């Protein structure tokens, strides 16, 4: 049942999976989105706030933001554990700002964080903007959360499972070039050659027109998982923790059902 | 997450599971529809602003229904484990 | 008023994203283009940015006064 | 408590000891003037 | 209609509502008597501590 790679890119992540049931392959997939923990503010403590953004907004932007929940997985006790007091759980953040004569835009890169191996992901990220003479002063508390408890703790972007496609051609149409949204067929020397099969997401377009040229199949056996993550963590911490949360429900589930049979 | 039990037989099993929702049912589903012995299999969930759902198993005698359950578990935690062994090499 | 963190429809931040865009598409550069090198590939990330209207910098003039 | 003269929105601050035979602003003679934000630690949820 | 919660919870059609309450400090000049806005210690038509 081995697991091959398509891609790598900064954030996105593409494996096929071959002797996988669909059951377990959706399940990762959803619990790559529900059950994996990530560091986001859960409380803003204000002290000034002159800005146009009232403190709900302001509190919601923060708590948007992605910070680096990397290195924090080992060293602060998850939501599942006990996590609402014992001083030790929460990380905090403070933001300070003020505007002397002009109107100044604050970044992401303008919050200080208490631990230093939890930053914002990107330094770049417009949070409010200050007019003259304006000034905030607020405290933000941080801890883990899962998915599932609110969208602010996922971490990834997408989650895709498809089919595996197969994709033979037959004749020598010239049409299915020119049809499939994906750019699966090319034409070299007058063939009709395929350069990409994996990109075919089984629209049978092409069996509209060419219909005798091209055959479409899905292999029964065979997955393509897809996901991108935000920043917080890498794909392949997601993917194991979503597999190890399955584990966990499923151990809990059979521990307590075998007993008291 | 808790688990009752509604009806309970032999060869049939309807187990409630109040904490739980699509991603555990439709896997131990699926599972359920593949070990011998068993001739209905189904996940329900009662209302979509609940998080709970309704497990009902039917066997053909040779197994028991909470058999075919934890057999089921199993068969996922297998799967689950060798999904990590698998993906911690790439 | 101000641009969203993220994208509505999937999780992608797109906040960091407005600035630039903002820019070099007055500079005279086709939005397709821009859009498509500084990594914004899914059309829901593209109406995030492409129908934004940035009202704040004409509400910091009328702020309250508490 | 403390007020704040409305003239150029934050103009400046006053207090209660301020006795006037009408509400105006010493300083700038603006006949309207706004409450401070009261400095005291507030919690807000982010949700 | 059906709409996506997650959505919702990135703050999509978020709204504010304001509600305003006013008063006057009327001078009564048929009898010379006036208003005055202050706590109500001891009052007729107090309403609770
Ligand atoms: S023409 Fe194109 S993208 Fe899919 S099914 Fe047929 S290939
Ligand atoms: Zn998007
Ligand atoms: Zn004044």
């Amino acid at each position: 049942m081995p697991i091959s790679l398509i891609e790598r890119n900064g954030l996105r992540l593409r494996l096929v999976l071959e002797n996988y049931p669909l059951e377990f392959v959706n399940s990762i997939r959803r619990a790559s989105i529900l059950y994996v923990p990530v560091m986001a503010v859960d409380e803003v403590y204000f002290i000034e706030n002159n800005s146009p953004l009232y403190d709900e907004i302001l509190a919601h932007r923060l708590a948007l933001v992605p910070f680096v929940s990397d290195e924090a997985l080992e060293h602060y006790r998850p939501p599942e554990e006990c996590a609402e007091n014992c001083d030790g759980c929460y990380n905090r953040v403070y933001l300070d700002v003020e505007a002397k004569d002009q109107p100044l835009m604050i970044y992401s890169r303008d919050l200080k964080s208490e631990d230093q191996m939890i930053t914002p992901v990107s330094g770049a990220i417009p949070i409010v903007l200050l007019g003259s003479k304006q000034k905030i002063s607020l405290e933000a508390r941080l801890r883990l959360g899962y998915g599932k408890e609110h969208i602010k703790y996922s971490p990834v972007s997408v989650s895709i499972v498809r089919y595996y496609p197969k994709v033979t051609v037959l004749g020598n149409c010239e049409k299915a070039v020119e049809v499939c949204p994906e750019g699966v067929f090319a034409m070299e020397n007058n063939k009709l050659v395929v350069k990409n099969e994996l990109s075919c997401i089984l629209c049978e377009e092409c069996l509209k027109y060419c219909a005798g040229s091209v055959s479409i199949e899905s292999v029964e056996n065979k997955f393509i998982l897809e996901i991108e993550s935000v920043g917080s963590l890498k794909p392949e911490r997601i993917l194991i923790e979503a597999s190890k949360s399955l584990l966990r429900k499923l151990s809990e589930l059979k521990s307590k059902l075998e007993a008291g049979k | 997450m808790e688990i009752k039990v509604i009806k309970e037989e032999q060869n049939y099993l309807e187990l409630q599971i109040d904490g739980e929702e699509h991603t555990i049912g439709n896997l131990l589903k699926g599972m359920l529809l593949k070990v011998p012995g068993v001739k209905f299999a189904a996940y329900s969930l009662p209302h979509p602003l609940i998080t709970s759902i309704t497990i009902k198993i039917l066997t053909d005698g040779s197994i028991s229904a909470r058999e075919a359950l934890i057999k089921a578990i199993e068969l996922a935690e297998n799967y689950a484990n060798l999904f990590i062994d698998e993906v911690k090499k790439i | 008023m101000i641009i969203p963190i993220r994208c509505f429809t999937c999780g992608a931040v797109v906040a960091d994203k407005w600035e630039p865009f903002s820019n070099r598409v007055m500079g005279g550069e086709d939005p397709e283009k821009v859009l498509t090198e500084l990594g914004v590939n899914r059309y829901c990330c593209r109406r995030m940015l492409l129908s934004h209207v940035n009202i704040i910098r004409e509400i910091i003039h009328y702020t309250r006064p508490i | 408590a403390k007020y704040r003269c409305g003239k150029c929105w934050k103009e400046l601050d006053d207090d209660q000891l301020k006795t006037l035979p009408g509400v105006r602003c010493p300083y700038c003679g603006y006949r309207i003037i706004y409450m401070v934000r009261k400095p005291t630690v507030k919690i807000v949820k982010a949700i | 209609i059906i709409m996506n919660k997650s959505s919702i919870e990135r703050g999509m059609y978020r709204s504010t509502f304001f509600r305003l309450y006013s008063t006057e400090e009327v001078k009564y000049p048929g009898g010379q008597e006036d208003k005055i806005i202050t706590p109500e210690a001891g009052v007729k038509g107090y309403k609770g501590k």
